[PDB]
DNA sequence: GCATCCGTGAGTCGAGG
DNA sequence: CGTGTCAGTAGCTGTCACGGATGC
RNA sequence: CUCGA
């Protein structure tokens, strides 16, 4: 779906591609290690804040 | 054996690992300084390593106890010392 | 081997708060 | 003194030129 | 904080 959206520009393409990591329960606790480190990423506990 | 005096290190270093970072920040809110947190948090993690009794039953939650042990020692710092001073 | 990022600097004097 | 169910900053980027050590 | 040259 984000192709999908995303599509009509080639600086998009270049986003998802060079993109490290893939997955809703992957990305969710890479965001949840930079925003509140120190501390057990749940899968949840991201979900929640 | 020795590989028991390591196996109580390596249950402190765990505890810090799952409750130190979240302590810090129910400190860091309560006394708005960070400096201070870590002070609280340290004496805090001491308490807890010279009580057995909140690091033997894993199945109780040994956070909620931090939390107490933690807001007794920042309003015993909210005394005397800190009124005329501060 | 080079783009990144860190740390440095940014008028003088005076009045009352 | 003892402490024990959720229990989780404010604030904020509306500076910039410039040089060189720091780093993928 | 605000003002004076």
């Amino acid at each position: 779906q984000i192709v999908e959206r995303f599509g009509f520009s080639e600086i998009m393409r270049s986003t998802l591609e060079k993109d490290n990591t893939v997955g809703t329960d992957e990305a969710l606790l890479d965001i949840y290690r930079k925003l509140r480190p120190g501390e057990p990423p749940t899968k949840e506990s991201a979900q929640t804040l | 054996v020795s590989g028991a005096a390591a196996a109580e290190a390596a249950l402190m270093r765990a505890l810090y690992d799952e409750h130190a970072a979240v302590l810090w920040r129910y400190a860091l809110r309560l006394t708005g300084d960070a400096a201070q947190a870590e002070d609280v948090v340290q004496e805090t993690l001491l308490r807890a390593w010279q009580h057995p009794e909140v690091i033997g039953d894993t199945a109780r939650p040994a956070r909620a106890w931090l939390f107490t042990v933690a807001r007794n020692m920042i309003i015993d710092e909210r005394r005397s010392a800190r009124f005329r001073n501060v």
